[PDB]
């Protein structure tokens, strides 16, 4: 679940 | 902090300016009959809309005060509800039809869900939902999605959005009795939006298992959050 | 008529309508299994449903509806209704769910049933939320009535309008109770919203429970009564 | 429908 994390950054 | 200090009018201005664009689909146009060419179309659309959604959530007053983990959790929980409320809002002007995109206007096991979405659009049309109310509800969906000093922060922001809804109702000339009634009517529709998202998420998982329709890595990851 | 009841009269009607608290068929002579635990919850639900019908018939406005509309609303809302009752009963039992007086479980017991613990945890947290908000019995009965009239209302125009008029009367009643309790006008709308947003979480829990019940049925974990089979059928899994 | 019958009982 890292894509969303990257996009929020 | 700053979100707890905005006036109702400024809350509304902020949310209105944060609104994402309405995107186009790959619908070809007829000339191909549907198969899960349709699901292909909806999932491609959702994937492009998601990037705009993430950047919209950053502009919802209060959201960026949360930890990255909590920000992630809220979007993982809320994303289909958010897409759906957008759809229902766009479709208000098109009775019996769902305007997934300007070029993709579909009428009526997806039928049960279409029927629910259509019913919601019909409810919003009946109530003459206003764009200013719509943007408040969509932010509520984000912050309320689903289920603790930071819980207090979400609750304080939710109270401010409620205050903003009531402000809009008071502005529009509604009596206090009418304001409370309309507020309740709107918030009860969120229960139905939750319902439809839950149903939708099961269809998406089923689609994932079948492996026919292409699902983006981001969609796969969103879906995975709803299962564990 | 429901529309001519005062707020005080609505509250009195709903409080008097409350169903009884039933006991489970808990058999303490044997250990729990997944099957035996699920068995207790489905058996308890099945008995509670009969009493739920008697209750729904006493919710102002419900008897005005056709049988088909009554069936539809109960089919939609039954698990939500059971769960709001649970969370209510469990408020003064922090960390436990009071399914019945003889069936008060903590999360390690819920662990017995594969796939139930996420739901168990949501229910505990909802109970805690009501405790923190100091939910009153008068508010609780309004909320439970709202669930009954709202959950299935959109999936049905004149019948709908009547239902929406009754829902408006319940909103009025909630606000009346809040004003009576000394809440400021701002506090009234804020608490109204907080309570109604919890209903979205109850819907969520019901949907997750319904998917779990369907798994229990499809894996032959527990036999479901013909009533629960039909209740489950309506959710079209 | 069982529920239909129960509502009438
Ligand atoms: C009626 C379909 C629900 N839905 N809606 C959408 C959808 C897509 C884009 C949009 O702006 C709004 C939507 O509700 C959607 C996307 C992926 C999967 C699904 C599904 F749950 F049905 F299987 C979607
Ligand atoms: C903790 C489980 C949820 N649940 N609760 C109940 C339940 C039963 C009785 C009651 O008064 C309240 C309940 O939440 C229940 C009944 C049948 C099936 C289920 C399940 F969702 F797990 F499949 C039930």
């Amino acid at each position: 679940h890292k894509i969303l994390h990257r996009l929020l950054q | 902090s700053l979100a707890l200090s905005l006036t109702a009018d400024q809350m509304v201005s902020a949310l209105l300016d944060a609104e994402p664009p309405i995107l186009y689909s790959e619908y070809d146009p007829t000339r191909p009959f549907s198969e899960a060419s349709m699901m292909g179309l909806l999932t491609n659309l959702a994937d492009r809309e998601l990037v705009h959604m993430i950047n919209w959530a950053k502009r919802v007053p209060g959201f960026v005060d949360l930890t990255l983990h909590d920000q992630v959790h809220l979007l993982e929980c809320a994303w289909l509800e958010i897409l759906m409320i957008g759809l229902v809002w766009r479709s208000m002007e098109h009775p019996g039809k769902l305007l997934f995109a300007p070029n993709l206007l579909l009428d009526r096991g997806m039928v049960e869900i279409f029927d629910m979405l259509l019913a919601t659009s019909s409810r919003f049309r009946m109530m003459n939902l206003q764009g200013e109310e719509f943007v408040c509800l969509k932010s509520i969906i984000l912050l309320n999605s689903g289920v603790l000093e930071e819980k207090d922060h979400i609750h304080r922001v939710l109270d401010k959005i409620t205050d903003t809804l009531i402000h809009l109702m008071a502005k529009a000339g509604l009596t206090l009795q009418q304001q409370h009634q309309r507020l309740a009517q709107l918030l009860l529709i969120l229960s139905h939006i939750r319902h439809m998202s839950n149903k939708g998420m099961e269809h998406l998982y089923s689609m994932k298992c079948k492996n026919v329709v292409p699902l983006s890595d981001l969609l796969l990851e969103m879906l995975d959050a709803h299962r564990l």
